[PDB]
This record gives structure tokens, C-alpha cells and sequence, in this order.
RNA sequence: CGGAAGGGCACCACCAGGAGUGGAGCCUGCGGCUUAAUUUGACCAACACGGGAAACCUCACCCGGCCCGGACACGGACAGGAUUGACAGAUUGAUAGCUCUUUCUCGAUUCCGUGGGUGGUGGUGCAUGGCCGUUCUUAGUUGGUGGAGCGAUUUGUCUGGUUAAUUCCGAUAACGAACGAGACUCUGGCAUGCUAACUAGUUACGCGACCCCGGUCGGCGUAACUUCUUAGAGGGACAAGUGGCGUUCAGCCACCCGAGAUUGAGCAAUAACAGGUCUGUGAUGCCCUUAGAUGUCCGGGGCUGCACGCGCGCUACACUGACUGGCUCAGCGUGUGCCUACCCUACGCCGGCAGGCGCGGGUAACCCGUUGAACCCCAUUCGUGAUGGGGAUCGGGGAUUGCAAUUAUUCCCCAUGAACGAGGAAUUCCCAGUAAGUGCGGGUCAUAAGCUUGCGUUGAUUAAGUCCCUGCCCUUUGUACACA
């Protein structure tokens, strides 16, 4: 009944498109839905030396990865959940469907 | 680069000519008489021989030592 | 016996146990986030991993 | 390599039942993951398929730490003639 | 999955997956005009699209080499059997791919002209 | 290019200053010395650099001892053996069958001679790729058409003004342009307007506790909502308005209204250097070694060694201070790892302490955690004394990590109590939430920050200029250099 899907991604545009597409599917099937809740973004940050050897001006990079997690709540049987989730998913977004 | 001490040679292991015939004895009747002993352990049960040394017995595979 | 001491030093910690997963190098490893790769190879494959200098 | 007959047969039968085999470049692996029941350490795997490479039976490429080996056709007929097999049965990379 | 690995090292591990896989297919398919991969990772399915120039050459006779490449990828990464499928696709306007033209120029130079 | 001239720019330059360094103790790097070895690269753009905090490993150096992990091809020895292993006793350091003696094996894998390899942190970065540093993050660079010249070339790219800027304006044989700059991306700020939320909260409501209707509660449950929290789409500032200065141009200064009237970084380029890296590599040519190995392993040692000199920093020299109680506030983050063996911790007992033993939470806006961080603030003690400043050196003990701490890994307790009284010549960095003080995360990590990379907090003096010094750039000039 109280299904809860979680969408992790590295991109922002694709993830907003996926979650908006899923709530459009839930609106078309006319379901009560909780809005797309945004978790705070994770910024994986690695600071390495640019130089392979040791000499130079001490120059550092700032490589960062961003992880965006948006999650949705729906109220439907499992068949509806499988039918909506099995369609329309962008290749970069990773999905986790929890039940309770 | 040069060395001082002479080298430690490899152990040139001694070849034994017809080692299986030294286990048994020849009789003019067709019966088998075994000279030296046998190892009783698990995977090497019934025909696996032991080493006959000057002061004790030994089998390699399971490391069995029969002291006197 | 030889195979009883051939690799018998405990590699349970320390720099000699862990290594780069591209070079098998032992110098400048990032073990943060489970990279386990040397810093030159992380600079090489950062855009392939996903780490980008947005800033 | 002083490899056992049984370990070499294990190597050749996995290589002939699937046409490829992979291996992390590690002498100091205890025991090989992709065929892990009859013992065959990764040392035995690496040096056996090095002997298979050197007389032109298998093809080798290397990505970061892993050997990847592809069995060629003259390697197929060699490994069949070694393992004493009928000419119908093939590796999985050949049949559909 | 009861191993339940964190998301931070999860995305890092997927990135290292694509990095090792990109360099592996780079050393394999450089004669074919390999330009890259895109992994469409479904749950319970995994499509992995190779983008190159000579797709017949990367596919092989009866598709043999793409079969053994699928077997190599699955056996190296420990995937379930039949979970992944490789796919050869030809890049559009292969002149405008800097990677494929660099590989072409590489094979021309080791061909030996000026 | 100049050991010429003239313009310009810059807190890696100066002026006004601030905090310093250089003086002392210690940390750590470099040279020297010493040594079995105290390996090595680098010497503005080397010197707390190689992400280099080395007990082992790392590890390349030294002293000893194992292994082949010498593929494949050829030729010999033979299931009347090719030969791998092998516990006693010697021996060794070692339970290395390494060697010596002795004998059991193992089920053609092999061994022995020869080609041929292969491996290497071995040499060469003055053979090389890639990457990086520098010139310089300065402002420099280039065609098309049109002038000049026989031509190489030149003007455009400028006398000036202005700008952070070859940024524009404006003169003008040039006119239209591209790269750089700028624009762009990430970030900080502002939205009571939008989107949304039991993994964030507020306000009410009802119980519960306590104090004398009301007050407090991160005590407990639910009705609205999104101000606070989170993050998406938008919007928002452009010198827009006013007044001066200036061809009235480019622009500059001041002020209103305003969340802001220069937020900070990333990317950064015709070119060069015989700058660095062959010790990041299964990137690599050539050379060298390749079985008594420079391959690889194991054991020990060294990389720490101390008459000296230099560099990066930490602690301080105290009363604006120290000590002891008391009160009260954060933001970055990270957290159970493929191999891979090692996670952050609440809460409860024991102990002064470091710590030890129990059950629990957490793959994380869910648990540590409302991260009760320091400095700061409040109240004592001190009293100008190398004193309760300072905490080096050194002794005795107690815990943790690890296979192992001795040359003391670290931490704790007691005692010892050194120079140091504000640092000569010289010299570093910086202008707004900046410097400086202060603590906290990350990396390295079994143990672990005197380092580096980030984060917050408390938060200024001075300046809104210049070419005087040091740098570099442009123009002109000179050249017999042009591998300059
Ligand atoms: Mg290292
Ligand atoms: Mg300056
Ligand atoms: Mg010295
Ligand atoms: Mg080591
Ligand atoms: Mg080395
Ligand atoms: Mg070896
Ligand atoms: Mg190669
Ligand atoms: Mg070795
Ligand atoms: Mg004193
Ligand atoms: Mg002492
Ligand atoms: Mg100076
Ligand atoms: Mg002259
Ligand atoms: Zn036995
Ligand atoms: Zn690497």
C-alpha cells in the first residue's frame, strides 16, 4: 500500500525529469502523492596534487562529484508500482523501491 | 659484483636403481613377503611403505615417526 | 618448508598490503570512498569516474 | 611450472567449456576465484595460460590488473586433441 | 541486497567500473574504431552499448568476438550469467569524433606514412 | 639579447600599517659529517616537496639465507625412472629437506645443455609520450580584403584618455573579424511570491511534569502551514537613477533607493624551458642485469645516526596574563571497504587516567548529533619574582595498537623545571568578515597532525596611491648573435 521510491542520481536535469515524469504518471492514474522531497546534496570532494612528481608550485585540484537524492511517496498496490516504475527511466538515475 | 665465500651447491638427489625391488624378496613360489614396514594413515592406507632408518621409522606424506 | 615462509609476512595493514588498482603502486593512494587507486591514476580517470572540477 | 596433472586438466577444461578466462595479476592469491574447487592457485592459472600464449594458442590483453584470454581456433583444435574430445562439442563462445 | 553498500562508494564503484571497462574496450577494439561505451543499467537487465565505427569488425564472424567479450565482462565483474548484453552501434558522423579520428591517425602512423 | 632610453603594471613590489620570520626550545626537510648502509629526485621555479607522518611491509640501501614465478622451440636422460616434496639428528636465525647423513615418495607436470625470453623503484626526463610547474594568469596573438615596399616584411596591433584587461573610447590608411581577456560554469548573499516535505521543522491544540490564570520543557501525540531547514524552477543589478568630473566620448567619483553598487574560485595560450617526473603505470626506445639475479621472498638493520650551517612551522617570553570552577555558541565533513584482513559511536558498569567489559544505533538529513569545539564571557587564586609564565630535558610507573616498540609508535600519572625579559644584518604575507587569534573535520592512518587541504568562530590597524626599490611587459634604439 504505502510504497516509497527513492531516486539517486549524479545529474540534476535528468533526475528532475524522472521524478516529474513519475508524478505525472501518478496524477494520470489519479493517486494521492507526497511531493518530490529533496535530500541535501552530497558533495564528494577529493583534493589531489596536480603534479605526478614533487616539484612545482604546490598546486591542488578540487575534484567533486555531486549526488542528488529525490524521493517520492505513493499509496497504491504493488502492480501499479511495477507498472509505473518499469516505464520511463533515464539511464543515469538509480531507483530503490521500498514497501513499508 | 664479486663474492668472497664459495657458493652453497644444490642437493643433487641420488638416483636409486630399481628401488621397488628392494621392498620385497624373491621366492621360487609365488608368494609375497614384505621386508620393510607400512604406513597406517588415512589417505595412505594399505600398501604405502615407510622409511627404514638406522634408529626409527618414518613416512613422509602424513609425517609419521615411529621412535625406538 | 619454502611455501610455509614464502609470503608469510602479515599484510594485514600497512602500506605494503594495499595497492593501486590500476598500477599496483604503493604511493599516493586514495582509499577515500573506496577508490583504492593512486593519485596519478585518479587524476587520469576522474572525469571517467564522475569527479569533475566544477570548482 | 611443477603443476599437477589434475590442475592443468582443470585449467584446460574450464578454458574449453567457456572460451575465455580472466585472472588478476597476482602470484600471491591463495586460490583462483572463477574456478575455485579443485584448488589451482592463480599462479598456476597465470603461468599455464602463459604457456598457452607462448606457443600461439590463446590471445591475451590486460586491463589495469586483469589478464583476459581468448582461445583461438588452433588453440581449440589443440585443446580438443589434448583433452581427447569429439569434434562436435565446442566452447560456449562458438555455439548459440 | 543484504551487503547494503553506501551510496557514496556506490557511485564511486560504478565510476571505477566504467573507467576500467572503458580502458579495457579501448585496448580491445582500437582496430575497430572504438569511441566509447554507454551502460544502460536496468534493474535485472544490463545493456551495454559500444559506440564505434567498424561494427561488423567489432561484431565478428557470426558474432563470435562480441560473445566472448560478453563472457569476459561477465566473468571479470562477477555478474549473473545473461544479465549483461553488449551491443555494437555505429557512431553518427564518425569524422566528428575526436577519439575515433585519433585512433585512425594512430593506425595510419604505425602503418608508416608521413 | 643589452652591464641603453622612455612609458605601463603588480601587496608573489613599494608607501601607511598589521601579524610575523630571522634570536630561544622543539618539530620536520636540505647540505655537511659519520656509516655495512645512514639509498634516491629537486638545490623565484630545491629545501612540512615526491601527497615522502618509513618500527615491519613500503624499500629501491646494507648484511645473510630460500624460490623460479628461466614461457616456447631444439637436442640428450629415462615408467629396467625424468625427478617435486620430505619428520627425526647435525647445521642454520629460522620447523628454509638451504646444505650433510639416511631412506619413503610424487605420478611426466618436469630436469640437464642451447637458442629464445621475461622481470626490474637499475641508468638515461640531455632519447621520449602523457601529466605538471614556470614565463603569466600578466595581456598578449592572428589571418581575409585595402594602403606602403622589388622583396623578406609592415599598417591594422596608435599620439593620448580610460579600464582589472590589445577593456573600450578617440585620433587614424585602414575596414571588417577570430583566439586570449571578458562573456561562461560552480559558489556567497536576497525572496513571508512558486514548488514541496513523519529521514526537516514551525505554530496551535490536548495530555504530562514543575513553579507562584500565567510561565518553562530538544516531555509526549495529532490540525493547519512552509517563516526558519532542505533544493528545484524563476526572479533579482545593469553604472539603472541623481549630482559632479571627462571631446560630454569611453569612463571615474559621491549619494538616494537598495539583499547586494568590485563574493570567491574553475577553465584558462600563438609560444617557449633541453625546468620536473623512466621511483605512478602492463606509457616507453636504447643500454644494463637476468639464476651466486639489480627478479622475487624472508630475517635483521638503515632511511631518525650529530662537533656545524640553512629552510618550512609549533610553543612561548606573560597581568590584555596563567590557574581553577561557572556559563554559553558552529560549519565543513566522515563513518561497517571486491581483493582487503582494518568503520563512527551512543548508553550502562569498573578504574584517577589512558583504558577495559557488556548489550544497542548507523551503508546515514534516520545513529553518534541539537556534533553541549575552543577562543571568548562570569567568579576565584596569583602579584613583576625566570613566579602558579614557559614546558624542553630526564627518571619511575600504568594502558592501547600491532606478528614485533629496543633507537624510547602513541596516550596517561608523578617528579625533574632548560634556554626564552619582544629578537642584529636581513626578510615573508596581506587590504574586509580580510589579516591575526581560536578550535573542528578530511588526507596519510593497525597506531596517528608539530603538515597539508577544507570549515566555522572572535574579528581589526592602515590604504582607495605610486614608479622610489624589486620584478615583468610595451615602444624606441644598437648588434658582427639567428643551434639566438
Ligand atoms: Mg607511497
Ligand atoms: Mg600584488
Ligand atoms: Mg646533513
Ligand atoms: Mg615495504
Ligand atoms: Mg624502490
Ligand atoms: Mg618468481
Ligand atoms: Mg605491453
Ligand atoms: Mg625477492
Ligand atoms: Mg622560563
Ligand atoms: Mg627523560
Ligand atoms: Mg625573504
Ligand atoms: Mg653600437
Ligand atoms: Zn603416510
Ligand atoms: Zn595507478
Amino acid at each position: 500500500h504505502r510504497i516509497r521510491i527513492t531516486l539517486t542520481s549524479r545529474n540534476v536535469k535528468s533526475l528532475e525529469k524522472v521524478c516529474a515524469d513519475l508524478i505525472r504518471g501518478a496524477k494520470e492514474k489519479n493517486l494521492k502523492v507526497k511531493g518530490p522531497v529533496r535530500m541535501p546534496t552530497k558533495t564528494l570532494r577529493i583534493t589531489t596534487r596536480k603534479t605526478p612528481c614533487g616539484e612545482g608550485s604546490k598546486t591542488w585540484d578540487r575534484f567533486q562529484m555531486r549526488i542528488h537524492k529525490r524521493l517520492i511517496d505513493l499509496h497504491s498496490p504493488s502492480e501499479i508500482v511495477k507498472q509505473i516504475t518499469s516505464i520511463s527511466i533515464e539511464p543515469g538515475v538509480e531507483v530503490e523501491v521500498t514497501i513499508a | 659484483k664479486s663474492y668472497t665465500t664459495p657458493k652453497k651447491n644444490k642437493h643433487k638427489r641420488k638416483k636409486v636403481k630399481l628401488a621397488v625391488l628392494k621392498y620385497y624378496k624373491v621366492d621360487e613360489n609365488g608368494k609375497i613377503s614384505r621386508l620393510r614396514r607400512e604406513c597406517p594413515s588415512d589417505e595412505c592406507g594399505a600398501g604405502v611403505f615407510m622409511a627404514s632408518h638406522f634408529d626409527r621409522h618414518y613416512c613422509g606424506k602424513c609425517c609419521l615417526t615411529y621412535c625406538f | 618448508g619454502h611455501q610455509q615462509l614464502y609470503w608469510s609476512h602479515p599484510r594485514k595493514f600497512g602500506q605494503g598490503s594495499r595497492s593501486c588498482r590500476v598500477c599496483s603502486n604503493r604511493h599516493g593512494l586514495i582509499r577515500k570512498y573506496g577508490l583504492n587507486m593512486c593519485r596519478q591514476c585518479f587524476r587520469q580517470y576522474a572525469k571517467d569516474i564522475g569527479f569533475i572540477k566544477l570548482d | 611450472m611443477l603443476m599437477p596433472k589434475k590442475n592443468r586438466i582443470a585449467i584446460y577444461e574450464l578454458l574449453f567449456k567457456e572460451g575465455v578466462m580472466v585472472a588478476k595479476k597476482d602470484v600471491h592469491m591463495p586460490k583462483h576465484p572463477e574456478l575455485a574447487d579443485k584448488n589451482v592457485p592463480n599462479l598456476h592459472v597465470m603461468k599455464a595460460m602463459q604457456s598457452l600464449k607462448s606457443r600461439g594458442y590463446v590471445k591475451e590483453q590486460f586491463a589495469w590488473r586483469h589478464f583476459y584470454w581468448y582461445l583461438t581456433n588452433e588453440g581449440i583444435q589443440y585443446l580438443r586433441d589434448y583433452l581427447h574430445l569429439p569434434p562436435e562439442i565446442v566452447p560456449a563462445t562458438l555455439r548459440r | 541486497m543484504a551487503v547494503q553498500i553506501s551510496k557514496k562508494r556506490k557511485f564511486v564503484a560504478d565510476g571505477i567500473f566504467k573507467a576500467e571497462l572503458n580502458e579495457f574496450l579501448t585496448r580491445e577494439l582500437a582496430e575497430d574504431g572504438y569511441s566509447g561505451v554507454e551502460v544502460r543499467v536496468t534493474p535485472t537487465r544490463t545493456e551495454i552499448i559500444i559506440l564505434a565505427t567498424r561494427t561488423q569488425n567489432v561484431l565478428g564472424e557470426k558474432g563470435r568476438r562480441i560473445r566472448e567479450l560478453t563472457a569476459v565482462v561477465q566473468k571479470r565483474f562477477g555478474f549473473p550469467e545473461g544479465s549483461v548484453e553488449l551491443y555494437a552501434e555505429k557512431v553518427a558522423t564518425r569524422g566528428l569524433c575526436a577519439i575515433a579520428q585519433a585512433e585512425s591517425l594512430r593506425y595510419k602512423l604505425l602503418g608508416g606514412l608521413a
